């Protein structure tokens, strides 16, 4: 009645034989000693004291651990917003934001662009405005919540101006730094956030759904808050034991992230090379330049046209790359590629780069 | 060399580790230098160390039932 | 300001050394299979919406349960507070036995909920739950006059592992019409499980506790009933699902998940052997002294002892209560809480037939060396 | 007599590798299913010793492409 074999042949997979360029898996790539962890914990680790080194490698009061982001930021909202508040965030904002404030049956109000295209860089003064219209209606705002840095343009935002907005109006911040922390140094204390959420899959080298929720003592007493019948498990946490495989390869790897920190203008460089190669041959660099992130956005009308005609189609530069060993572009795309070389070796990047070049040269 | 001449012995559980352990270090290679996998000299001793410890700790391994 | 010292030999473990008798990491250990699958996504790229068929497992698993639907979960903590939250109203009754898990407690705090316990129909030694007893608490809840949202039934207690006929309940909350939720964290997985034939509406089930996964991770199955109000999308972006957080699950856990489903689904084919294995532990130690707790014979391979035995060694031992840990220690057997023993607490589920004697022997000649 | 110093490029055979960690994988099982004597009998020996040898010749067959000859 059920066909098992789509289980057997699962362990296939081209991690080892391709490029992997997806933005979304550059910085949660394990490390070696992560690898060994999880040989030796795939079944069955100073996690309070894991706890205080996060907090203060963000700067912050306290920390706990999550299953990402998304995680996080649904529990802030959920401890600290009533039903009905209102969570004010930028217009360059994870879905994972919107789903998470909709589940806390919260409302939300969007913050406009300093500039669209090709920028799309958010304008951070608005914020304060957004506030104003809605407590203006005598709604009631929760939450303000900035991306640090976007999926799509990979901007960063200078957090501590909407921290300072924040801190005026007396409304608590959260920042989400899904694609900051463990990639690039953040003080929490210094943008003056109350919230930070990090995506341990995403940006701290670890596996599986892992995540950081830090924040300051003033609201300990709210995120922290014990259960009447269990005096010692943490309500919102569902039972402060987190255990498994990310934690320990978050753990793990901890080492690795706080050293590759340090070292974030290096991967920066690799960004710029690209982006300055890549704008040769008829890229074009969206988002805000120069790149303070890996996340490469580009607008690339050659490849459109180049799957014009003819060929196959959009699927063409997919094809033209898998025959090159490189993945992570999504198939069928053309008007635009979404692109990451973080951690990538410099012989790597050389490869890419020269790949795509050969690419639009031969394919005319 | 045939496994049907093994005898009864005892898995050295450290040996083992630390045979997983190097080949858990050399796949570090199969990332670092994808898609074409191509070693100069230097990445070539500096891979096929581990691997030769590698089968060298197996070896330990192996001796344990009655091989040399 | 930071130690790294602490995450450097992190690479330590008697994973190997030791044999586990910890009852809530017996049924999660990983096969052969699972392992090489883990290899294969060691990096961690395994986006599921680059990742095993996540919609047939889906599909699969709702077969597996005999269900309508499911989903995927970060365990049966993360199902409950799912099924509490999208079904319950804020202030609703979720009526549970006197044997129900932490987690759902806790989970129907966060939900804004509050709770019922059914009472026993015998305490000790069997503390078995009385399953009619729950009509007499929807009743008295309903003339004081609340109104209860959900009935909640563990079907297997992580406490004595009391195996209870779910079908009672799921026949008292038809009539009712109240949503009957089913916890199968030490079921699911380890024996055979038929979701519409008890009558639930929910059924919660640990991967890395009795599905032989990794990590956080857990299966939502669901009647079509309520399929619009868990799988409820979002208005912004009208394919994400809001209690899901965004239809997707990525990562280690779902994988092995993945890889570990025909071992599960062939291994609870054989479970009455595991059942057998329990029963001989249990008979072959109580000649000793210990007496198990618990519905009597065992139907789950959860086993709680109470060891007078070990008060009276303990209470004339110079390491006192911690002898029993040491002398587990010293002949490579662990999963068992250091100075404990007044009672304790045990699992010999997916160890060979080998190992089980071995573990009855040893348990054995600690007790007869020890005085 | 084998010396890693004496290796020449060349190129990693990828297939051989996962086989090799493939069989370590499945040899890893033994240190689940017999501990923690971990002692095997002549059967089990047999079974054991067949993965490890296996596992041997898939690292051989990698050292071939870097000059080292067998």
């Amino acid at each position: 009645d059920i066909n098992l074999d789509k289980y057997k042949n699962l362990t296939r997979s081209l991690t080892r034989e391709f490029i992997n360029l997806n933005p979304i898996q550059r910085g949660g790539i394990l490390p070696k000693e992560a690898k060994k962890a999880v040989y030796e914990y795939w079944d069955g680790p100073p996690i309070k004291d894991f706890l205080e080194d996060i907090a203060k490698f963000l700067n912050m009061d306290c920390a706990r651990p999550t299953h990402g982001a998304r995680e996080g930021k649904f529990i802030v909202m959920h401890a600290i917003c009533k039903e009905g508040d209102y969570v004010v965030l930028d217009k360059n904002a994870h879905y994972t934001s919107y789903v998470a404030a909709e589940r806390a049956k919260l409302n939300v109000a969007e913050v406009g662009y300093e500039e669209e295209y090709p920028t799309y860089k958010i304008n951070l003064e608005g914020y304060k405005e957004v506030i104003d219209n809605l407590e203006d209606k005598g709604k009631n705002v929760g939450l303000i919540l900035l991306t640090h840095v976007d999926g799509e343009y990979g901007n960063l935002n200078d957090a501590k101006k909407v921290g300072k907005i924040a801190k005026e109006k007396g409304i608590p911040f959260l920042l989400n730094c899904a694609y900051t922390v463990g990639r690039m140094p953040v003080n929490g204390k210094e943008v003056k956030a109350d919230f930070i959420v990090a995506s341990g899959h995403k940006s701290m080298a670890a596996s599986a759904p892992c995540g950081i929720l830090a924040f300051s003592e003033e609201f300990s007493d709210k995120i922290t808050k014990t259960s009447e019948k269990f005096p010692v498990k943490e309500i919102e946490m569902l039972g402060c034991t987190s255990r498994g495989l990310p934690i320990v390869t978050l753990m793990a790897s901890f080492p690795h992230v706080v050293e590759r920190v340090k070292k974030w203008d290096e991967e920066l460089k690799k960004t710029r090379y690209v982006v300055d190669e890549l704008e040769k041959i008829g890229f074009k660099q969206l988002g805000i330049k120069p790149k303070e992130h890996d996340l490469i956005k580009f607008e690339t009308p050659v490849l459109d046209e180049i799957a014009k005609k003819d060929k196959r189609r959009g699927f063409f530069f997919y094809d033209e790359l898998k025959k090159r060993g490189i993945g992570g572009i999504r198939a069928g795309v053309t008007k635009e590629i979404k692109m990451s070389v973080y951690g990538l070796e410099w012989e790597q990047v050389e490869y890419v780069v020269n790949a795509i070049k050969e690419i639009v040269e031969s394919c005319k | 060399i045939s496994y049907k001449d093994a005898k009864p012995g005892k898995i050295d559980v450290n040996e083992f580790k630390k045979a997983i352990y190097l080949l858990i270090e050399a796949d570090d290679f199969l990332y670092k230098k994808a898609p074409k996998h191509e070693l100069n000299e230097e990445e070539a001793k500096e891979f096929c160390k581990l691997i030769i410890k590698c089968q060298e700790h197996l070896n330990k391994i192996l001796a344990n039932f009655g091989f040399e």
